[PDB]
């Protein structure tokens, strides 16, 4: 669930 | 927040907006005479419904990725918990895209910059969601009449996103405070530039929600007709935001 969004928000 | 901090907030939001737009406004304006021919328009109208939905979902997904980058650069957004960051983006990303799109809309001939040229709403006939397309065009037309500066869109879209009324927010009071500061930044900027007259002309609370709800409804209709197209050929981020993964 919410796989992509979680990755984009983590991707720093 | 104090006065100097509000001015810093205004500068920060405007910079974050400019850095998170795929195209420069100057690039869009210089392409205004680059219009699709009647043959090219007929070409888009002859595309299959599924081909046109796929193309449009890919372009919307790219626009949303830029909106996520914009959110990440907003002061306070990254300090919210992940649940709240996701709630705000799921509820607000499409709304930000709908506001940003007036920068790519030419009110003079009612065209949008799509796949390298400007075209009218007739370009989208194959989608089979005429009512939604005309409502999006009407919305962009209504915003274009306001003559927004890029700074005004930056501050307004930060507010579209930072909305403490979204259902599901765990740290509601924390979002109310970020919203109050962003509202002060927005109103300070309008007061400073003598543009407070636009406040009364901003879209009603409910117009953006209506457009987002119509998008979700039209997607469900397309998904019932072409379930394998959505599963195999739509971007995973699009499905996460609009069809629960
Ligand atoms: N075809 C196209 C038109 C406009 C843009 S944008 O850079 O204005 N980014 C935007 N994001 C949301 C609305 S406009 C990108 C591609
Ligand atoms: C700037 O306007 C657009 C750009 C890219 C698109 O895929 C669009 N797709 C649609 C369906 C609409 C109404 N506008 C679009
Ligand atoms: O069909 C709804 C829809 C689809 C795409 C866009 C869009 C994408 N990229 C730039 N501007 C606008 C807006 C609304
Ligand atoms: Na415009």
């Amino acid at each position: 669930k919410h796989k992509i969004l979680h990755r984009l928000l983590q991707d720093s | 927040a104090s006065l100097t901090e509000i001015e810093h907030l205004v500068q920060s939001v405007c910079k974050s907006y400019r850095e998170t737009c795929q195209l420069r406004l100057e690039d869009l304006l210089r392409q205004r005479s680059n219009i699709f021919s009647r043959e090219e328009v007929t070409g888009y109208q002859r595309k299959s419904m599924w081909e046109m939905w796929e193309r449009c979902a890919h372009h919307l997904t790219e626009a949303i990725q830029y909106v996520v980058e914009f959110a990440k650069r907003l002061s306070g957004f990254m300090e919210l918990c992940q649940n709240d960051q996701i709630v705000l983006l799921k509820a607000g990303a499409m709304e930000v895209v709908l506001v940003r799109m007036c920068r790519a809309y030419n009110a003079d001939n009612r065209t949008v910059f799509f796949e390298g040229k400007y075209g009218g709403m007739e370009l989208f006939r194959a989608l089979g969601c005429s009512e939604l397309i005309s409502s999006i065009f009407d919305f962009s037309h209504s915003l274009s009449a306001l003559h927004f500066s890029e700074d005004e869109i930056a501050l307004y879209t930060a507010l579209v996103l930072i909305n403490a009324h979204r259902p599901g927010l765990q740290e509601k009071r924390k979002v109310e405070q970020l919203q109050y500061n962003l509202e002060l930044a927005f109103h300070h900027h309008l007061c400073k530039t003598h543009r407070q007259s636009i406040l009364a002309k901003l879209p009603p609370k409910g117009k953006l929600r209506s457009l987002c709800s119509q998008h979700v409804e039209r997607l469900q209709i397309f998904q019932h007709l072409h379930p394998i197209v959505v599963q195999a050929a739509f971007p995973p981020l699009y499905k996460e935001l609009f069809s629960g993964g």
